[PDB]
Protein backbone atom coordinates (compact mmCIF):
# COMPACT_ATOMS: atom_id res chain seq x y z
CA UNK A 1 0.00 0.00 0.00
CA UNK A 2 0.53 3.56 0.50
CA UNK A 3 4.70 3.90 1.63
CA UNK A 4 7.50 6.76 1.74
CA UNK A 5 11.36 6.66 2.20
CA UNK A 6 13.71 9.60 2.67
CA UNK A 7 17.52 8.62 0.72
CA UNK A 8 19.69 7.21 3.45
CA UNK A 9 21.43 9.97 6.03
CA UNK A 10 24.07 12.03 4.77
CA UNK A 11 26.83 14.27 5.97
CA UNK A 12 26.83 17.75 4.60
CA UNK A 13 30.00 21.12 4.86
CA UNK A 14 28.77 23.95 5.89
CA UNK A 15 27.91 26.30 3.05
CA UNK A 16 27.14 22.93 0.82
CA UNK A 17 24.27 21.56 -0.76
CA UNK A 18 21.79 19.11 0.75
CA UNK A 19 19.41 17.21 -1.94
CA UNK A 20 16.82 14.71 -0.33
CA UNK A 21 14.76 12.27 -2.54
CA UNK A 22 11.67 10.84 -0.94
CA UNK A 23 10.70 7.61 -2.98
CA UNK A 24 6.70 7.16 -2.86
CA UNK A 25 4.82 4.26 -3.94
CA UNK A 26 1.17 3.45 -3.39
CA UNK A 27 0.28 5.96 -5.34
CA UNK A 28 0.53 7.91 -8.30
CA UNK A 29 2.50 11.79 -7.83
CA UNK A 30 -0.11 13.32 -10.31
CA UNK A 31 -3.26 11.82 -9.28
CA UNK A 32 -5.66 14.44 -7.48
CA UNK A 33 -5.25 15.72 -4.65
CA UNK A 34 -1.95 14.07 -4.02
CA UNK A 35 0.76 15.60 -2.19
CA UNK A 36 3.92 15.55 -0.82
CA UNK A 37 5.51 17.54 1.69
CA UNK A 38 8.64 17.80 4.00
CA UNK A 39 9.33 18.71 7.69
CA UNK A 40 12.38 18.69 9.77
CA UNK A 41 12.90 18.03 13.22
CA UNK A 42 16.38 19.29 15.01
CA UNK A 43 17.32 16.88 17.85
CA UNK A 44 15.46 17.51 21.16
CA UNK A 45 13.19 20.19 18.95
CA UNK A 46 10.10 20.95 17.59
CA UNK A 47 8.07 19.95 14.10
CA UNK A 48 9.48 22.41 11.33
CA UNK A 49 7.27 22.92 7.72
CA UNK A 50 10.03 23.44 4.46
CA UNK A 51 8.01 22.81 1.56
CA UNK A 52 5.36 20.62 -0.23
CA UNK A 53 4.16 20.24 -3.72
CA UNK A 54 1.07 18.61 -5.37
CA UNK A 55 -0.29 16.62 -8.31
CA UNK A 56 -0.32 19.86 -10.30
CA UNK A 57 3.07 20.72 -9.75
CA UNK A 58 1.94 23.84 -6.97
CA UNK A 59 4.80 24.34 -4.79
CA UNK A 60 4.44 25.94 -1.08
CA UNK A 61 7.56 26.41 1.08
CA UNK A 62 8.30 28.39 4.42
CA UNK A 63 8.78 31.86 3.62
CA UNK A 64 12.34 32.21 6.10
CA UNK A 65 13.98 29.97 4.23
CA UNK A 66 12.22 30.22 0.79
CA UNK A 67 15.84 31.55 -0.40
CA UNK A 68 17.31 28.41 -0.07
CA UNK A 69 14.68 25.57 -1.32
CA UNK A 70 14.09 23.98 -4.25
CA UNK A 71 11.12 20.92 -4.46
CA UNK A 72 10.74 18.98 -7.44
CA UNK A 73 8.48 15.81 -8.41
CA UNK A 74 9.04 13.29 -11.41
CA UNK A 75 6.27 11.28 -11.22
CA UNK A 76 7.18 8.09 -13.58
CA UNK A 77 9.98 7.99 -11.12
CA UNK A 78 7.66 8.09 -8.32
CA UNK A 79 10.51 10.44 -6.64
CA UNK A 80 9.73 14.19 -4.59
CA UNK A 81 13.28 15.82 -4.22
CA UNK A 82 14.28 18.51 -1.97
CA UNK A 83 17.48 20.81 -2.54
CA UNK A 84 18.35 22.87 0.29
CA UNK A 85 21.22 25.34 -0.30
CA UNK A 86 23.59 27.12 2.04
CA UNK A 87 23.45 24.44 4.57
CA UNK A 88 24.52 25.73 8.26
CA UNK A 89 25.29 23.67 11.39
CA UNK A 90 22.08 24.86 12.33
CA UNK A 91 20.18 22.56 9.48
CA UNK A 92 21.46 19.43 11.49
CA UNK A 93 18.36 17.48 12.05
CA UNK A 94 15.65 14.82 10.98
CA UNK A 95 14.25 15.35 7.78
CA UNK A 96 11.03 13.71 6.95
CA UNK A 97 8.83 13.46 3.53
CA UNK A 98 4.74 12.96 4.25
CA UNK A 99 1.90 12.73 2.32
CA UNK A 100 -1.14 15.35 2.95
CA UNK A 101 -4.13 13.68 4.03
CA UNK A 102 -6.75 15.57 2.25
CA UNK A 103 -6.61 17.95 -1.17
CA UNK A 104 -6.30 21.16 0.42
CA UNK A 105 -5.98 21.28 4.05
CA UNK A 106 -1.92 21.16 4.96
CA UNK A 107 -1.79 18.31 7.57
CA UNK A 108 0.04 14.61 6.66
CA UNK A 109 -1.32 11.13 7.08
CA UNK A 110 1.35 8.98 6.14
CA UNK A 111 5.01 9.69 7.01
CA UNK A 112 8.42 8.37 5.73
CA UNK A 113 10.83 7.20 8.34
CA UNK A 114 13.13 10.20 8.10
CA UNK A 115 17.19 10.54 7.37
CA UNK A 116 19.51 12.38 9.87
CA UNK A 117 20.80 15.31 7.94
CA UNK A 118 23.90 16.22 9.64
CA UNK A 119 26.28 19.45 8.73
CA UNK A 120 29.69 19.43 9.22
CA UNK A 121 33.02 20.22 8.15
CA UNK A 122 34.61 16.49 10.11
CA UNK A 123 34.84 13.63 8.19
CA UNK A 124 32.80 10.48 8.36
CA UNK A 125 34.82 7.86 10.43
CA UNK A 126 33.14 4.32 11.24
CA UNK A 127 32.76 2.44 14.24
CA UNK A 128 34.79 0.34 16.29
CA UNK A 129 33.36 -2.41 18.30
CA UNK A 130 33.85 -3.79 21.37
CA UNK A 131 32.30 -6.97 23.42
CA UNK A 132 30.71 -6.54 26.82
CA UNK A 133 30.84 -9.93 27.45
CA UNK A 134 28.71 -11.27 30.03
CA UNK A 135 30.03 -12.68 33.43
CA UNK A 136 29.00 -13.69 37.08
CA UNK A 137 28.66 -10.11 37.90
CA UNK A 138 26.23 -10.17 34.64
CA UNK A 139 24.28 -12.85 35.68
CA UNK A 140 21.92 -11.73 38.72
CA UNK A 141 20.21 -14.73 38.94
CA UNK A 142 19.20 -16.67 36.22
CA UNK A 143 19.17 -14.25 33.68
CA UNK A 144 22.38 -12.80 31.84
CA UNK A 145 23.23 -9.53 30.34
CA UNK A 146 26.03 -8.61 27.51
CA UNK A 147 26.21 -6.04 25.18
CA UNK A 148 28.01 -4.32 22.85
CA UNK A 149 29.75 -1.09 22.84
CA UNK A 150 30.12 0.45 19.64
CA UNK A 151 32.92 3.25 19.87
CA UNK A 152 34.84 6.52 18.20
CA UNK A 153 31.94 6.90 14.89
CA UNK A 154 30.75 9.99 12.65
CA UNK A 155 28.16 11.40 12.35
CA UNK A 156 24.95 9.52 13.82
CA UNK A 157 22.72 7.66 13.19
CA UNK A 158 24.23 3.87 13.85
CA UNK A 159 21.83 1.02 13.56
CA UNK A 160 22.80 -2.31 15.84
CA UNK A 161 20.70 -5.77 16.27
CA UNK A 162 20.73 -8.91 17.49
CA UNK A 163 21.36 -12.01 15.61
CA UNK A 164 20.68 -9.96 12.23
CA UNK A 165 17.05 -9.11 13.42
CA UNK A 166 15.80 -12.25 15.35
CA UNK A 167 16.31 -10.69 18.96
CA UNK A 168 14.58 -8.06 20.16
CA UNK A 169 13.36 -8.58 23.44
CA UNK A 170 15.96 -7.47 26.13
CA UNK A 171 17.53 -5.19 23.69
CA UNK A 172 18.61 -1.75 24.77
CA UNK A 173 20.49 0.23 22.64
CA UNK A 174 20.96 3.47 24.15
CA UNK A 175 21.20 7.20 22.62
CA UNK A 176 24.93 8.07 21.74
CA UNK A 177 26.92 10.85 23.61
CA UNK A 178 29.56 12.91 21.61
CA UNK A 179 33.08 12.44 23.15
CA UNK A 180 35.41 14.88 23.58
CA UNK A 181 37.66 14.03 20.78
CA UNK A 182 34.20 15.14 18.17
CA UNK A 183 32.98 11.05 17.82
CA UNK A 184 29.93 9.44 19.00
CA UNK A 185 29.70 6.42 21.47
CA UNK A 186 27.03 4.37 22.57
CA UNK A 187 26.38 0.55 24.33
CA UNK A 188 23.66 -1.84 22.98
CA UNK A 189 22.44 -4.54 25.53
CA UNK A 190 20.13 -7.50 26.08
CA UNK A 191 19.11 -9.79 28.56
CA UNK A 192 19.25 -13.40 27.95
CA UNK A 193 18.63 -17.00 30.08
CA UNK A 194 21.81 -18.14 31.51
CA UNK A 195 21.03 -21.45 30.22
CA UNK A 196 21.48 -20.26 26.78
CA UNK A 197 24.92 -18.84 27.52
CA UNK A 198 26.49 -22.32 26.56
CA UNK A 199 23.98 -22.68 23.98
CA UNK A 200 23.10 -19.77 21.64
CA UNK A 201 25.43 -17.79 19.73
CA UNK A 202 24.87 -14.25 20.52
CA UNK A 203 26.17 -11.52 17.61
CA UNK A 204 25.75 -7.91 17.39
CA UNK A 205 25.24 -6.46 13.90
CA UNK A 206 26.21 -2.61 13.66
CA UNK A 207 25.20 -0.52 10.60
CA UNK A 208 26.57 3.01 10.18
CA UNK A 209 25.72 4.08 6.64
CA UNK A 210 27.00 7.19 6.77
CA UNK A 211 30.96 5.73 6.57
CA UNK A 212 29.35 2.58 4.75
CA UNK A 213 30.79 0.38 7.39
CA UNK A 214 29.02 -2.98 8.74
CA UNK A 215 30.76 -4.43 11.23
CA UNK A 216 29.63 -8.08 13.06
CA UNK A 217 30.80 -8.99 16.58
CA UNK A 218 30.23 -12.15 18.31
CA UNK A 219 29.75 -11.40 21.86
CA UNK A 220 31.04 -14.83 24.27
CA UNK A 221 31.30 -15.72 28.25
CA UNK A 222 35.23 -14.16 28.78
CA UNK B 1 3.56 33.72 11.87
CA UNK B 2 0.51 31.92 13.45
CA UNK B 3 2.53 30.67 16.85
CA UNK B 4 0.87 27.51 18.61
CA UNK B 5 1.80 27.48 22.47
CA UNK B 6 1.19 23.78 24.05
CA UNK B 7 0.01 23.50 27.96
CA UNK B 8 1.59 21.83 30.00
CA UNK B 9 5.51 21.16 28.40
CA UNK B 10 5.61 17.36 30.61
CA UNK B 11 3.10 15.49 32.00
CA UNK B 12 3.05 12.77 34.49
CA UNK B 13 -0.06 9.72 34.85
CA UNK B 14 -0.96 6.41 35.19
CA UNK B 15 -2.85 3.88 33.57
CA UNK B 16 -6.10 4.53 33.13
CA UNK B 17 -6.41 8.33 33.64
CA UNK B 18 -7.50 11.00 31.25
CA UNK B 19 -4.51 13.39 29.80
CA UNK B 20 -5.78 16.61 28.85
CA UNK B 21 -3.45 18.73 26.81
CA UNK B 22 -4.31 22.35 25.35
CA UNK B 23 -3.33 24.07 22.28
CA UNK B 24 -3.33 27.99 22.24
CA UNK B 25 -3.40 29.88 18.87
CA UNK B 26 -2.26 33.45 18.63
CA UNK B 27 -4.78 34.01 15.97
CA UNK B 28 -8.27 32.22 15.26
CA UNK B 29 -7.80 29.33 13.08
CA UNK B 30 -11.22 28.39 13.12
CA UNK B 31 -11.34 24.66 13.24
CA UNK B 32 -8.26 23.61 11.40
CA UNK B 33 -5.99 22.31 13.92
CA UNK B 34 -4.20 18.46 14.02
CA UNK B 35 -3.06 16.93 16.40
CA UNK B 36 0.15 13.91 16.10
CA UNK B 37 1.84 11.68 18.49
CA UNK B 38 5.53 11.18 17.96
CA UNK B 39 7.44 7.81 20.09
CA UNK B 40 11.12 8.27 20.07
CA UNK B 41 12.86 7.73 16.82
CA UNK B 42 10.00 7.33 14.72
CA UNK B 43 7.70 9.63 12.53
CA UNK B 44 4.79 11.21 13.86
CA UNK B 45 1.26 9.54 13.62
CA UNK B 46 -1.07 11.84 13.10
CA UNK B 47 -4.41 11.56 15.98
CA UNK B 48 -6.80 14.26 14.88
CA UNK B 49 -7.18 16.48 12.29
CA UNK B 50 -10.05 19.51 12.08
CA UNK B 51 -9.82 19.87 15.84
CA UNK B 52 -12.17 16.69 16.45
CA UNK B 53 -12.06 14.70 13.61
CA UNK B 54 -10.57 11.37 14.56
CA UNK B 55 -7.98 9.86 12.12
CA UNK B 56 -8.10 6.11 10.06
CA UNK B 57 -6.17 3.65 12.17
CA UNK B 58 -6.67 5.40 15.67
CA UNK B 59 -8.33 4.18 19.13
CA UNK B 60 -11.44 6.15 19.87
CA UNK B 61 -9.54 6.93 23.52
CA UNK B 62 -8.61 9.63 21.93
CA UNK B 63 -10.34 12.85 21.26
CA UNK B 64 -10.59 16.99 20.34
CA UNK B 65 -12.84 19.98 21.22
CA UNK B 66 -12.34 23.72 20.63
CA UNK B 67 -12.13 25.91 17.87
CA UNK B 68 -10.50 29.72 17.17
CA UNK B 69 -8.48 30.20 20.05
CA UNK B 70 -8.44 27.32 22.03
CA UNK B 71 -8.01 23.51 21.67
CA UNK B 72 -7.53 20.24 23.77
CA UNK B 73 -6.44 16.80 23.21
CA UNK B 74 -8.11 14.22 25.41
CA UNK B 75 -6.37 10.48 26.24
CA UNK B 76 -8.66 8.35 27.71
CA UNK B 77 -7.55 5.27 29.07
CA UNK B 78 -3.86 5.61 29.30
CA UNK B 79 -2.09 2.43 28.35
CA UNK B 80 1.71 2.21 28.76
CA UNK B 81 1.86 2.94 24.74
CA UNK B 82 0.32 6.26 25.27
CA UNK B 83 3.98 7.16 26.18
CA UNK B 84 5.24 10.11 23.71
CA UNK B 85 5.63 13.45 22.62
CA UNK B 86 2.41 14.97 21.36
CA UNK B 87 2.54 17.78 18.82
CA UNK B 88 -0.42 20.53 17.61
CA UNK B 89 -0.25 21.82 13.89
CA UNK B 90 -2.42 24.51 12.52
CA UNK B 91 -3.83 23.32 9.08
CA UNK B 92 -5.59 26.61 8.27
CA UNK B 93 -2.94 29.26 7.38
CA UNK B 94 0.46 29.82 5.44
CA UNK B 95 2.88 29.72 6.64
CA UNK B 96 1.94 25.98 8.67
CA UNK B 97 3.29 25.55 12.10
CA UNK B 98 3.54 23.33 15.43
CA UNK B 99 3.52 23.93 18.98
CA UNK B 100 6.69 22.80 20.96
CA UNK B 101 4.87 19.54 22.33
CA UNK B 102 3.92 17.83 25.62
CA UNK B 103 6.06 15.26 26.94
CA UNK B 104 3.23 12.43 27.84
CA UNK B 105 5.26 10.39 30.50
CA UNK B 106 2.99 6.48 32.03
CA UNK B 107 3.76 5.99 35.95
CA UNK B 108 4.16 2.40 36.64
CA UNK B 109 4.81 0.97 40.52
CA UNK B 110 7.86 1.33 41.95
CA UNK B 111 11.13 -0.94 40.37
CA UNK B 112 14.53 -0.86 41.29
CA UNK B 113 16.93 -1.97 38.31
CA UNK B 114 18.90 -5.14 38.14
CA UNK B 115 22.29 -3.47 37.92
CA UNK B 116 25.50 -5.03 36.29
CA UNK B 117 29.00 -4.17 35.76
CA UNK B 118 31.10 -4.63 32.48
CA UNK B 119 35.33 -4.18 32.83
CA UNK B 120 36.64 -3.30 29.29
CA UNK B 121 37.68 -6.22 26.76
CA UNK B 122 41.09 -6.69 26.41
CA UNK B 123 40.83 -5.65 23.00
CA UNK B 124 39.80 -1.93 23.52
CA UNK B 125 42.84 -1.90 25.99
CA UNK B 126 45.33 -2.59 23.23
CA UNK B 127 44.26 0.59 21.90
CA UNK B 128 45.08 2.54 25.17
CA UNK B 129 41.89 3.39 26.53
CA UNK B 130 39.16 1.49 28.61
CA UNK B 131 35.54 1.51 29.08
CA UNK B 132 34.23 0.24 32.19
CA UNK B 133 30.52 0.26 31.86
CA UNK B 134 27.81 -0.21 34.59
CA UNK B 135 24.30 -0.99 33.34
CA UNK B 136 20.97 -0.26 35.25
CA UNK B 137 18.24 -2.27 34.05
CA UNK B 138 14.74 -1.63 33.52
CA UNK B 139 13.47 0.89 36.98
CA UNK B 140 10.76 3.43 38.05
CA UNK B 141 10.93 6.14 38.44
CA UNK B 142 13.45 7.65 36.15
CA UNK B 143 15.51 9.00 39.26
CA UNK B 144 18.49 7.10 39.91
CA UNK B 145 22.11 8.29 41.10
CA UNK B 146 25.05 6.16 39.44
CA UNK B 147 28.61 6.65 41.57
CA UNK B 148 31.70 5.46 40.45
CA UNK B 149 34.61 4.26 42.80
CA UNK B 150 38.15 2.96 41.91
CA UNK B 151 39.72 1.53 45.30
CA UNK B 152 36.80 2.79 47.28
CA UNK B 153 37.77 6.75 45.62
CA UNK B 154 34.75 8.55 44.76
CA UNK B 155 35.40 9.35 40.89
CA UNK B 156 34.26 12.90 38.79
CA UNK B 157 34.05 14.45 35.43
CA UNK B 158 35.42 10.44 34.24
CA UNK B 159 31.83 9.19 33.58
CA UNK B 160 28.78 9.78 30.80
CA UNK B 161 25.53 8.86 31.23
CA UNK B 162 22.67 7.94 29.00
CA UNK B 163 18.93 6.76 29.32
CA UNK B 164 16.49 4.96 27.50
CA UNK B 165 13.48 6.73 26.59
CA UNK B 166 10.83 5.26 28.18
CA UNK B 167 9.91 1.60 27.27
CA UNK B 168 5.87 1.35 25.86
CA UNK B 169 5.36 -2.07 27.33
CA UNK B 170 6.78 -1.90 30.60
CA UNK B 171 6.88 1.79 31.18
CA UNK B 172 10.42 1.30 32.73
CA UNK B 173 13.82 3.33 32.26
CA UNK B 174 17.27 1.53 31.61
CA UNK B 175 20.31 3.79 31.90
CA UNK B 176 24.45 3.24 31.16
CA UNK B 177 26.81 4.93 32.76
CA UNK B 178 30.01 4.76 31.70
CA UNK B 179 33.59 5.14 32.83
CA UNK B 180 36.60 5.97 30.62
CA UNK B 181 40.23 6.08 31.56
CA UNK B 182 43.46 5.91 30.49
CA UNK B 183 45.01 1.90 29.40
CA UNK B 184 47.41 3.35 32.12
CA UNK B 185 45.47 4.53 34.71
CA UNK B 186 43.09 1.29 34.61
CA UNK B 187 45.96 -1.17 34.82
CA UNK B 188 47.24 1.30 37.97
CA UNK B 189 44.08 -0.03 40.44
CA UNK B 190 42.52 -2.80 41.79
CA UNK B 191 38.90 -2.66 42.48
CA UNK B 192 36.42 -1.21 40.34
CA UNK B 193 32.89 -0.13 41.87
CA UNK B 194 29.50 0.92 40.78
CA UNK B 195 27.27 2.36 43.02
CA UNK B 196 23.66 2.98 42.40
CA UNK B 197 21.10 4.47 44.76
CA UNK B 198 18.08 4.34 43.32
CA UNK B 199 13.66 4.76 45.01
CA UNK B 200 13.37 1.08 44.47
CA UNK B 201 16.16 0.27 46.09
CA UNK B 202 15.95 0.22 50.93
CA UNK B 203 19.97 0.70 50.67
CA UNK B 204 22.31 1.25 47.99
CA UNK B 205 23.16 -1.75 46.11
CA UNK B 206 27.30 -2.15 44.80
CA UNK B 207 28.41 -4.20 41.87
CA UNK B 208 32.20 -4.38 41.52
CA UNK B 209 35.04 -6.46 39.92
CA UNK B 210 38.56 -7.12 41.01
CA UNK B 211 41.15 -6.13 38.44
CA UNK B 212 41.45 -8.62 35.46
CA UNK B 213 40.37 -11.78 37.31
Amino acid sequence: QVTLKESGPVLVKPTETLTLTCTVSGFSLSTYGMGVGWIRQPPGKALEWLAHIWWDDVKRYNPALKSRLTISKDTSKSQVVLTMTNMDPVDTATYYCARMGSDYDVWFDYWGQGTLVTVSSASTKGPSVFPLAPSSKSTSGGTAALGCLVKDYFPEPVTVSWNSGALTSGVHTFPAVLQSSGLYSLSSVVTVPSSSLGTQTYICNVNHKPSNTKVDKKVEPK
Amino acid sequence: EIVLTQSPATLSLSPGERATLSCRASKSISKYLAWYQQKPGQAPRLLIYSGSTLQSGIPARFSGSGSGTDFTLTISSLEPEDFAVYYCQQHNEYPYTFGQGTKLEIKRTVAAPSVFIFPPSDEQLKSGTASVVCLLNNFYPREAKVQWKVDNALQSGNSQESVTEQDSKDSTYSLSSTLTLSKADYEKHKVYACEVTHQGLSSPVTKSFNRGE
